[PDB]
């Protein structure tokens, strides 16, 4: 179901793990020179659109930003995650 | 172009002040709370209970929050007329009958001067466009290339822009004059760039400079070639003066001293017995690296980082007794929130002449410092915000600036032409100053 | 005292000196080791550059501290 | 699945993260757009030779007035000039 | 990696104590207001190790333009925080 997912976001959280995963992925994108790549597109995106609308930026940033995302990260911090739902699930 | 549903709240004075409430208290808590409870507490939708189903926007008129990813948020508008919510991760207000952020009111902005506004709209104005980066050239008055080179580092430097607008130094200021004082003299040269003081526009306050400079050091103000390492170090020492100047009651907390100052961990290590003292701390407002022989940044870190045998150092261990060559090694014991790096390109040989290192070394825009720092460490990034190079010989060149700002944008400062430029261009510049800026640390 | 310079190939020397040692004197001994002349040596510690005419002991230094030796690059 | 999940908060914290750059960039050009209905980006030249306002290098002839002997100096000279002039 | 869930285990589940929600971000506030200023990606305890006690932080200085008015009389730039202060 829908509730286990938010189950084990919030053990997540309560185990510190959550932490250590959103820091190991935001420093890795940075380092990688991602978060500039998204606001040269995103100013792009803008210039193109002729309006600053979020909606309607947001939706042709997004699926350009995620694919932006390289591998190496990508597999990185699935690893990560990976490592820490085996600790709480049953297989 | 204003969102007009938030403008028909702000009819009502009263309205108005409630909106204004409950945007700085969101806001307060968002940098009060420790991560985990902002998780929990900001950052999980009241519907779904996700974390960070895309942003989580906090509801302005209940309690509640809800997911972007979802619709959750713009279900619960929908559902009870409450069109307004804060996202969680950076306290901006989106109306979800617009879709849109309301990003262009000033007062909303600026909530956190909600009670004065009335006199901060007719007392202050909106920065002028064409000055509004404060970007402007700076002419060469004869030599001047190193030292503008270093003062567009400067001013576009967050810490200082920042210590400068506040006006720490002006209220606190006994000489009280640009042309007596040096550091009034950065912050004219702030007022000219980013205000008004009402070709060669926009020099005074550079004049001024000059002008205080020479009295203190006629060699560094700007009659002839100088180096722009020791113009820096001149700089934030006047800096550091005119505090001590301005104290009633002459670690030191100005902001040189509070920004730029970090400090070494040498160590002196017995390779008889592994005996770690004695460890020396020393300060430091930069790092000079070697680059002989290097293509990389971290290559120069590493080096500079690296055990050293002294083979010209009389040893005599307190524990093990020994006499065999000390381990020499430095460390990072406390890092700056600038770090500031000049690559030592040059050397000297031995038939008495002094000669250029020109040698290209890489520099990353993030640079972790993790496995430089003494004594497990986390990830320490900084962000690269600033580039001096030289070109020429070691006896006579000339100085240019790159500098970067809000939204990736990268200038070129080369006396008086300001120009636009590409990461990438920048990253191929032969680096003489680094500047480097503290950006996470986990 | 034993202090340290940082020379310009990052190759650490050692001198033999006292708090009461000029500036000039610490650069002449430098400039035994090194060869480079002592106008052309910037000695930094601390963030400053060392000035001929005041001592070791002005600036507080120790033993087994370590300075920074560099030399300029002239621009303008 | 382990993969699946693993996806899924992958997904969570990137468009998370996503949306927070693209609302702060959007925000900050809508108030560059209203406060300056003439707004007009920094010129940039691929052939690198104009400034940000599309000019070429001024290029000597320019002067400034000196504040302390009253009198016009060549720019290029002024630091020589408050050598001699301010003693 | 392609293994599928079962479920949580019920040792963990046990641990953590893991409709809609009735939380309220408003009550928030009391603990808010005993918590010191905390930045989203600068651990606390690290910053205590590594950087100095006084050490001034800009957490993401990059991330949008310098905020300032200018003052009407004599045209300075101000922080927003210096605003109420320089208008005597
Ligand atoms: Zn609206
Ligand atoms: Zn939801
Ligand atoms: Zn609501
Ligand atoms: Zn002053
Ligand atoms: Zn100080
Ligand atoms: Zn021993
Ligand atoms: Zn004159
Ligand atoms: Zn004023």
């Amino acid at each position: 179901t829908a509730q286990l997912k938010s189950q084990i976001q919030q053990y997540l959280v309560e185990s510190g793990n959550y932490e250590l995963i959103s820091n190991e992925l935001k420093a890795r994108l940075l380092q990688e020179g991602w978060v500039d790549k998204v606001k040269d597109l995103t100013k792009s995106e803008m210039n193109i659109n002729e309006s600053t609308n979020f909606t309607q930026i947001l939706s042709t940033v997004e699926p350009k930003a995620l694919e932006m995302v390289s591998d190496s990260t990508r597999e990185t911090v699935l690893k990560q995650i990976r490592e820490f739902l085996e600790e709480i699930v049953d297989t | 172009s204003i969102c007009p549903h938030i403008q028909q709240v702000f009819q009502n004075e009263k309205s108005k002040d409630g909106v204004l409430k409950t945007c700085n208290a969101a806001r307060y808590i968002l940098n009060h709370s420790v991560p985990k409870e902002k998780f929990l507490n900001t950052m999980k939708c009241g519907t779904c209970h996700e974390i960070n189903s895309g942003a989580t926007f906090m509801c302005l008129q209940c309690g509640f929050c809800g997911c972007w990813n979802h619709s959750h948020f713009l279900s619960h508008s929908k559902q009870i007329g409450h069109i307004f919510g804060i996202n969680s991760n950076n306290g901006l207000l989106f109306c979800f009958k617009c879709e849109d952020y309301i990003g262009n009111i000033d007062l909303i902005n600026d909530a956190i001067l909600a009670k004065y506004w009335d006199d901060v709209c007719t007392k202050t104005m909106v920065p002028s466009m064409e000055r509004r980066d404060g970007l402007s050239g700076l002419i060469n008055m004869g030599s001047t290339a190193f030292m503008s080179s270093i003062l567009q580092c400067l001013i576009h430097n967050p810490y200082f822009i920042r210590h400068s607008m506040s006006q720490i130094h002006s209220n606190n200021c006994k000489v009280r004059s640009p042309d007596k004082c040096f550091s009034c003299a950065l912050d004219k040269i702030v007022h000219e760039l980013y205000g008004a003081l009402n070709s060669t526009n926009r020099q005074t306050g550079f004049i001024y400079l000059l002008t205080c400079a020479w009295k203190i050091n006629q060699n560094l103000a700007g009659y002839s070639q100088q180096d722009a390492h020791e113009f820096w170090q001149f700089i934030i020492n006047q800096i550091h003066q005119s505090y001590v100047l301005d104290l009633p009651n002459a670690q030191c907390e100005c902001i040189v001293h509070t920004v730029f100052e970090g400090s070494l961990e040498s160590s002196i290590v017995c390779p008889g017995c592994q005996n770690n003292s004695k460890t020396t701390i020393d300060p430091f407002l930069d790092l000079s690296l070697d680059i002989k022989d290097k293509k990389k940044l971290y290559e120069c870190l590493d080096s500079f980082h690296k055990k050293e045998q002294l083979k010209d150092f009389n040893y005599h261990c307190g524990e093990c007794n020994s006499t065999q060559d000390a381990i020499k090694q430095l460390g990072i014991h406390k890092l700056p929130s600038v770090l500031v790096l000049q690559l030592k390109r040059f050397e000297h040989l031995l038939n008495g002449s002094n000669r250029k290192l020109d040698d290209f070394i890489e520099f990353p825009t993030y640079l972790n410092m993790k496995n430089y720092c003494s004594t497990k460490v986390p990830d320490i990034i900084y962000e690269l915000i600033g580039i001096v190079s030289h070109k020429g010989t070691v006896n006579e060149g000339h100085y240019i600036a790159f500098c970067k700002i809000s939204g990736g944008q990268w200038f070129k400062f080369n006396d008086s032409m300001v120009s636009s430029i590409s990461q990438e261009e920048v990253l191929k510049e032969q680096a003489y100053l680094l500047f480097y800026t503290i950006r996470q640390v986990n | 005292m034993q202090i340290f310079v940082k020379t310009l190939t990052g190759k650490t020397i050692t001198l033999e000196v006292e708090p009461s040692d000029t500036i000039e004197n610490v650069k002449a001994k430098i400039q035994d080791k090194e060869g480079i002349p002592p106008d052309q040596q910037r000695l930094i510690f601390a963030g400053k550059q060392l000035e001929d005419g005041r001592t070791l002991s002005d600036y507080n230094i120790q033993k087994e501290s370590t300075l920074h030796l560099v030399l300029r690059l002239r621009g303008g | 699945t382990i993969d699946s999940i693993s996806n899924g908060i992958l997904n969570n914290l990137l468009t998370t993260l996503i949306q927070d750059i693209v609302a702060r960039e959007t925000t900050q050009q809508q108030l560059l757009k209203t406060r300056y209905p003439d707004l007009r980006s920094y010129y940039f030249d691929p052939n690198g030779s104009l400034d940000i306002n599309g000019l070429q290098k001024q290029q000597s002839s320019q002067y400034i007035h000196c504040e302390n002997c009253g009198r016009d100096v060549s720019a290029n000279r002024l630091a020589a000039h408050l050598q001699r002039c301010l003693s | 990696g392609d293994a599928e869930i079962k479920g949580i285990k019920p040792k963990v589940i046990e641990e953590y104590s893991l409709g809609p929600s009735n939380d309220s971000w408003k009550s928030l506030m009391s603990s808010a207001k005993d918590t010191p200023l905390q930045y989203d990606h600068m651990n606390r305890e690290s910053l205590k190790k590594y950087f100095n006690p006084n050490a001034q932080l800009i957490e993401d200085p990059l991330d949008k333009p310098i905020q300032y008015r200018v003052c009407e009389k004599c045209g300075k730039p101000l922080a927003l925080t210096a605003i109420v202060d320089h208008l005597e």
